[PDB]
């Protein structure tokens, strides 16, 4: 109930409301907040963060960065799925969330009536939402609004889908990390983040995807031994 | 006035007829439930007898009806609903109704969409057109700038009023939900 | 004489290729904090699919795009 700006950097725990200064200025409430009348109650353990935009209009912003395991089913989040059967026109991918995804036969690029896709059940995608809430099941696509899949559609084959934490992706797809980075010079690579703590891996062989996925799934806190353990590995693969 | 009783006879077919909640065996007439009997009249002289438990008499919401329901689960396709005040006079026996996609609003644009008119929870008025056939599904309809939601409860708790026809909004706080606002 | 086609003809495909209300107490008013969910506007991402040096250069020339 106190200094907003005080606690920018530590460690808020549920229950604890915090307010903002002012007439005032339109900010927005993080995902791991809630608003009590123009308070700021805490909903979720956190290191507390804040951002502006160069503006100085925008006011601010505030979430917590929280570590966990489960998904929600979010609207425009870049996320994997795994088709789980089809109904008639439409057919019903798993997320990782409260219950399963649905697509249609003709939001994929191109489609129509008489050009369906080859989608497959135990086939793996990666879609995004447009109708993301705790009221209705979630519907996905896998083309922009323009009308061009921009890297969406079915994923492939011949790689590794494995899970790991989501704040490990938010981290990752950061500009400033440097793993994934490093990795960029022993051995080529492709992968695909999902923002549901699904990552998908190819490389030429698979000794090298699996190396990869092990980095990936420990890189929170590899020490620098480890790190150029494995580095050395990979140079010897 | 007579009460009667699951097995007492009631008259020949030549001097009255089943009308409900009774049956017929030789050359008579029984009741069949535990209740008040009439026997109703025509122009034509030939009476009409039945027999009733007036605890719950009878309710009938027909066609041109304009019946309150609450959202409870919704779609992509419909919305489905429960029977509360058909008019004004309740009835424990709520019944299940659905509301389409299209038959939403008079203009009948396919650029409706239920989050952005319904939401589980909230109170609406509608018309129905279709009894049903298996489960007795009413289908609801709200083709009219005068019906849809009423009252409706905000993000958590908090009751909202109808400011526009597709806006609703807090008294408390400021935050704009959208709904098929009605009148 | 003639000079243009017919319609019959120019029809093929192959040719073709509510109210309002005023609240004086809420009248001009806006929302003051808005209860968002999405790690997006919170946070900038890259974007999920990439590669390095060779494998899908499509996927190359995304990352060119939309990283930017």
């Amino acid at each position: 109930a106190r200094a907003a700006r005080t606690v920018l950097g530590q460690v808020v725990l549920p229950g604890e409301e915090l307010l903002l200064p002012e007439s005032r200025v339109r900010v927005v409430c993080g995902p791991g907040l809630r608003r009590c009348g123009d308070r700021l109650l805490v909903t979720k353990c956190g290191r507390l963060r804040h951002k502006e935009p160069g503006s100085g209009s925008g006011g601010g912003v505030y979430w917590v960065d929280s570590q966990q395991k489960r998904y929600v089913p979010v609207k425009g989040d870049h996320v994997i799925g795994i088709v789980t059967a089809k109904s008639g026109d439409i057919f019903k991918v798993d997320v990782g969330g409260s219950e399963p995804a649905s697509l249609s036969y003709l939001s994929f690029e191109g489609a129509t009536k008489r050009n369906r896709p080859n989608v497959q059940v135990g086939d793996l995608i990666y879609g995004q939402f447009v109708v993301a809430n705790k009221d209705m099941e979630p519907e996905m696509v896998c083309i922009d609004s323009c009308g061009r899949a921009n890297g969406m559609g079915v994923i492939g084959q011949d790689g590794l889908l494995f899970k790991v934490t989501l704040g490990l992706i938010r981290k990752l797809l950061a500009p400033d990390c440097e793993i994934i980075q490093e990795v960029g010079k022993l051995h080529p690579l492709e992968i695909v983040f999902g923002m549901n703590g699904r990552i998908w891996v190819k490389a030429k062989t698979i000794q090298q995807t699996l190396i990869l996925a092990n980095i990936l799934e420990a890189c929170e806190h590899m020490t620098s031994d480890q790190r150029k353990q494995i580095f050395s590995r990979l140079a010897e693969s | 006035v007579r009460y009667c009783i699951p097995g007492e006879r009631l008259c020949n077919l030549e001097e009255g007829s089943p009308g409900s909640g009774t049956y017929t065996r030789h050359g008579y007439i029984f009741s069949s439930l535990a209740g008040c009997l009439m026997k109703s009249s025509e122009n034509g002289a030939l009476p009409v007898v039945s027999v009733v438990r007036e605890t719950e008499s009878q309710l009938l919401p027909d066609v041109g009806a304009i019946v309150t329901c609450k959202v409870s689960s919704i779609n992509s396709r419909f919305a489905k609903v429960h029977i509360l005040y058909v008019g004004s006079m309740p009835l424990k026996n709520s019944f299940r109704g659905t509301i389409r996609k299209e038959d939403v609003r008079a203009t009948e644009k396919d650029k409706v969409e239920i989050y952005k008119s319904f939401r589980p929870g909230d109170i609406v008025l509608a018309k129905v057109i279709s009894l049903g056939d298996a489960q007795s599904n009413y289908l609801l309809t709200t083709a009219e700038n005068e019906l849809g939601v009423v009252v409706a409860h905000s993000e958590s708790g908090i009751q909202m009023v109808p400011i526009s026809w597709c806006e609703m909004q807090c008294p408390k706080t400021h935050t704009k939900e959208f709904r098929k606002v009605a009148r | 004489r003639k000079t243009r086609l017919s319609k019959n003809l120019l029809r093929m495909k192959f040719m073709q290729r509510h109210w309002y209300l005023d609240l004086p107490e809420l009248k001009e008013k806006e929302s003051f904090i808005i209860e968002e969910q999405s790690f997006l506007l919170c946070e900038d991402l890259l974007y999920g699919r990439m590669s390095f040096r060779g494998f899908n250069p499509e996927v190359e020339k995304l990352m060119l795009q939309m990283n930017a």
